RNA sequence: UGAAGAGUUUGAUCAUGGCUCAGAUUGAACGCUGGCGGCAGGCCUAACACAUGCAAGUCGAACGGUAACAGGAAGAAGCUUGCUUCUUUGCUGACGAGUGGCGGACGGGUGAGUAAUGUCUGGGAAACUGCCUGAUGGAGGGGGAUAACUACUGGAAACGGUAGCUAAUACCGCAUAACGUCGCAAGACCAAAGAGGGGGACCUUCGGGCCUCUUGCCAUCGGAUGUGCCCAGAUGGGAUUAGCUAGUAGGUGGGGUAACGGCUCACCUAGGCGACGAUCCCUAGCUGGUCUGAGAGGAUGACCAGCCACACUGGAACUGAGACACGGUCCAGACUCCUACGGGAGGCAGCAGUGGGGAAUAUUGCACAAUGGGCGCAAGCCUGAUGCAGCCAUGCCGCGUGUAUGAAGAAGGCCUUCGGGUUGUAAAGUACUUUCAGCGGGGAGGAAGGGAGUAAAGUUAAUACCUUUGCUCAUUGACGUUACCCGCAGAAGAAGCACCGGCUAACUCCGUGCCAGCAGCCGCGGUAAUACGGAGGGUGCAAGCGUUAAUCGGAAUUACUGGGCGUAAAGCGCACGCAGGCGGUUUGUUAAGUCAGAUGUGAAAUCCCCGGGCUCAACCUGGGAACUGCAUCUGAUACUGGCAAG
RNA sequence: CUUACCACUUUGUGAUUCAUGACUGGGGUGAAAACAAGGUAACCGUAGGGGAACCUGCGGUUGG
């Protein structure tokens, strides 16, 4: 079981990710946590601080 | 990569004033010093034990002009040699080719003195060394390349050097405008105001 | 059979070479005998470009040990230096 | 003489040949504690000439058999 | 593969045939002295061991055994022969 | 030269005690960002399967030769005065195939197997050892072959078969024969090969003999090197594995081996190992080292070096100095490929590379210039060793991305108690500079050597030839348009990432409203919320920065150093008792422990100290120290042990 | 040609695992009042009754 973390998501119900380890304070069983940018996973949308943690690119700006 | 900021923000985080804005127009009077940098200046500095220690590790950074993982290794080289840690650490500061030149006048602020050194406009016993980090011994003879003496702003830094405080561990020639690197500066005559013991916990842990 | 040869040292593009003392068949600088000396090709000015201590050598060629030909020319060097 | 080690007689029921254990007193690596330890050690004797609780020197020699590569030098306590 | 190793191992075939054949009648002639020293005869042992010994000499010369095969065949057959006695 | 703690159980406390955090590290990975260099590292997973190329040859100074190239000598011609066309000639330089020699047992890969005869340390005795080296001696005289070749000749092919031919440093006799082997001795027995250069004189059956030098050949004995063998100690876990073992343990003989040996066999004996862990199961290449730690320890064994083991899987041998043989053989499998369906071929754990697995790991490069290695007298040839180059912020290290001053203290942004404040000397503008990147120009060092010509009566047919030295000449660099130096403009081409409640350096406004979300822990979010998203500001680090994993630390949280058991976890319900551990007192002795001295060993690298070279540093390197161990000898005798006597 | 050994191979017999299997074992899901003085201290072993968790017997403890 795994943790899509950040603010939105477009995960499926085949898709191919990639997980990384730490738990959440969540329902018991909780342990892994989806990368976020990594494989299947997209980085969140409109994030502009603590980018690298959600696979979000640097805006051009 | 050096520290490329605004230099009088990062003397205002220090509070003290550090060399690194050097000239003729003597700050207070250039910008606002004695507020930390930021909107919240005026707040109230006080801060704990571990923010005493960084603050002056800063501060004796932010005057050399090293980075993080050379002073680093600058600690560990000066912990490695015998003496206490913290003089030995001073002294490795101070025999950098890069604060010499300053030293000696002939370069207006430190990072003047980078720039010269780094330029190929420095030549250490003779030949021309372009490392700013490069480590003066005694008696080495630290001289301007003959292109370069006739650079102004060398000159310009000539004079206002002598109102600022000449060291006497080295010996310099304006006429001839080279110098000499007699012996290692003790920590006595290193006029300062760096509690170095501050550092050395901040490392040991 | 035993040959004394250089084993290249050093780093890149800047060759020490030890003269060792070896069995022909292990690799160059790999197994050997004995260290006989050094040689220091990139040292123009810069002193001491080869020490070698030839007593060992005289003891080891006088046991059926052959000389590579860039020790035995480093040992003329070093004789007529002498 | 060349090391003869110097134990006592444990079995003689092979023929011309005994089992010699050897008490050794070694420190504790970890625990510093000196400890007995046993080397129990097939030796070669031709003439039989060796009891139970006896207490043999021997020698090494060349392997006579399968671990057997000691040899008897003198028994110094004929203990009965 | 290699062409070296092509030569050499007809080579080798060519070595092994004419060892085999060699060392073949080496033993048979170790054999005839065996078999005198089991019949229980002195003389014809002797014989046999005396056509044998140059046999076992020249191809511990060449290579075919080590010298100290040849040692030991000599060794061990003249001390059957004189215990038999 | 060496040692830090904090948070969380309570209404509060103090203990206990776990959890979590702050450090260092890495063969890393991932996410965002990315300038230059130096130096290093780069399939950890599938010992998965492998297309293609390359990774081992070389020697004509062993040999028959002479396909092929180029020459000579010709011949026959065209007839240029002999200019070039055909045939022949190994006559020659040379050289494909073949014989023979040496190499292919090295170098290179990998880590499957292996729990201990593997490794490490330290000893040992019963062995062999190509090439190299020392010494001594020999090196006489014959033979029969056979590859190639020629002619047939089957097979799709791979591969053959038949008849004839031919050499040798191939092979086989014969002689000769210790310093060798067997033997107590007498005795007996055991070997070889030439080739090359040059040549006075002489001879020549005009081939050469003869002479001389060089090199090789045989034997024996040494050296050196390498390898085999033995022993002790050490080197994981499991007792929810307690018995194991019939070449099993020993002994006598045979045999075998280079050698000792149950190595093997026949007989005999009935042992051997095991609670100081046998056996069995599981896991694992081992070490120098590495990381971490104040240390003691823990964790590891990538790179480099040493040792082992493996080479599709399982058997086996041969040949050979050496192999039970990575690019050798055969036979058995399993795959793949070919096939004319008879039958064949193959083994990247070499380099590069492909697929595949995987979170993840690079070029199907250049060169043999250097150092090595193989062969060769040599010239040289070969060498995916190696030297380099490519790729990749993977690490480390260095340097850039400007410098000085500059208050209209600008606009703009953000916070405003609307006074301002802040961004902030920041920018702009003024001067200045030009590292590095770009362009031009110079230009080291890695190159020693080898080739040709030059004296010693060197050596002796004295000049020869060859050797050493003699100089002299010309020549050898993959990297490479090298490092480096010089000029050229122009600030010109060159900053990001994390964080800001506490631990933990750094806060405000907006938005949101127990949602969305965050989170390492404590926890935060129900109208503010310094904790979530954006901003502005700030902090830290910086060509990087965070995250994940993992190891040690912190953790005295397995406590040897260095903890506990009344109630926090923990004294067996109680005895008795074997093994085991421990042992009152005084002599004597011994000298095992112990201590001391010595000696030998503890590879190099690494680590540490002092230096040296790279413009500095990393990196490289010299010397040292260290290797805290192991053994041996000598000594001491308090203490522990032994032995004796009390 | 034939012995001796042997890898593999075939058989049987064994041990050992691997998967899956009804079942397990039903974890379920859906369907047929008193806080040591307080509806009857706090426990330990054992045996009974029953869907049990409780209650009761027998011994024991103060940690009431």
């Amino acid at each position: 079981t795994s943790y899509i973390g950040g603010e939105g998501h477009n995960l499926q119900e085949h898709s191919v990710i990639l997980i990384r380890g730490g738990r959440v304070k969540d329902l018991p069983g909780v342990r892994y946590h989806t990368v976020r940018g990594a494989l299947d996973c997209s980085g969140v949308k409109d994030r502009k601080q603590a980018r690298s943690k959600y696979g979000v690119k640097r805006p051009k700006a | 990569a050096r520290y490329l900021g605004p230099k009088l923000k990062l003397s205002r985080r220090e509070g003290t004033d550090l060399f690194l804005k050097s000239g003729v127009r003597a700050i207070d009077t250039k910008c606002k010093i004695e507020q930390a940098p930021g909107q919240h200046g005026a707040r109230k500095p006080r801060l704990s034990d571990y923010g005493v220690q960084l603050r002056e590790k800063q501060k004796v950074r932010r005057i050399y002009g090293v980075l993080e993982r050379q002073f680093r290794n600058y600690y560990k080289e000066a912990a490695r040699l015998k003496g206490n840690t913290g003089e030995n650490l001073l002294a490795l500061l101070e025999g950098r080719l890069d604060n010499v030149v300053y030293r000696m006048g002939f370069g207006a602020t430190r990072a003047e003195a980078r720039q010269l050194v780094s330029h190929k406009a420095i030549m250490v016993n003779g030949r021309v060394v372009n490392i700013a980090s490069y480590q003066v011994s005694p008696n080495d003879v630290v001289s301007i390349r003959e292109k370069a003496k006739k650079q102004s702003r060398v000159k310009a830094a000539l004079e206002l050097a002598e109102q600022r405080e000449k060291p006497t561990w080295l010996e310099v020639d304006a006429g001839k405008m080279e110098g000499t690197f007699k012996r290692k500066p003790e920590r006595s005559d290193l006029s300062a105001d760096i509690n170095e013991h501050l550092i050395v916990e901040l490392y040991s842990k | 059979m035993v040959t004394i040869r250089l084993a290249r040292h050093g780093a890149k593009k800047r060759p020490f070479y030890q003269v060792v003392v070896a069995d022909s068949r292990n690799a160059r600088n790999g197994r050997f005998i004995e260290r006989v000396g050094f040689f220091n090709p990139i040292a123009s000015e810069k002193e001491e470009g080869t020490r070698l201590d030839l007593d060992r050598i005289a003891h080891w060629v006088g046991q059926g040990a052959t000389i590579s030909d860039r020790v035995a020319a480093l040992i003329k060097e070093v004789n007529k230096a002498a | 003489k060349i090391r003869t080690l110097q134990g006592r007689v444990v079995s003689d029921k092979m023929e011309k040949s005994i089992v010699v254990a050897i008490e050794r007193f070694v420190k504790h690596p970890i625990y510093g504690k000196f400890i007995k330890r046993t080397t129990k050690l097939h030796v070669h004797d031709e003439n039989n000439e060796c009891g139970i609780g006896d207490v043999v020197e021997i020698r090494e020699c060349r392997p006579l058999s399968k671990t057997k590569s000691w040899t008897l030098v003198r028994v110094v306590e004929k203990a009965v | 593969n290699i062409k070296s190793a092509k030569k050499r191992a007809i080579q080798s075939e060519k070595a092994r045939k004419h060892n085999a054949s060699r060392r073949s009648m080496m033993r048979t002639f170790i054999k005839k002295v065996y078999a005198a020293i089991e019949a229980g005869d002195k003389a014809a042992a002797q014989k046999a061991f005396n056509e044998m010994q140059p046999i076992v000499d020249r191809q511990a010369a060449k290579g075919l055994i080590h010298k100290n095969k040849a040692a030991r065949h000599k060794a061990n057959l003249t001390a059957q022969i004189n215990k038999l006695a």
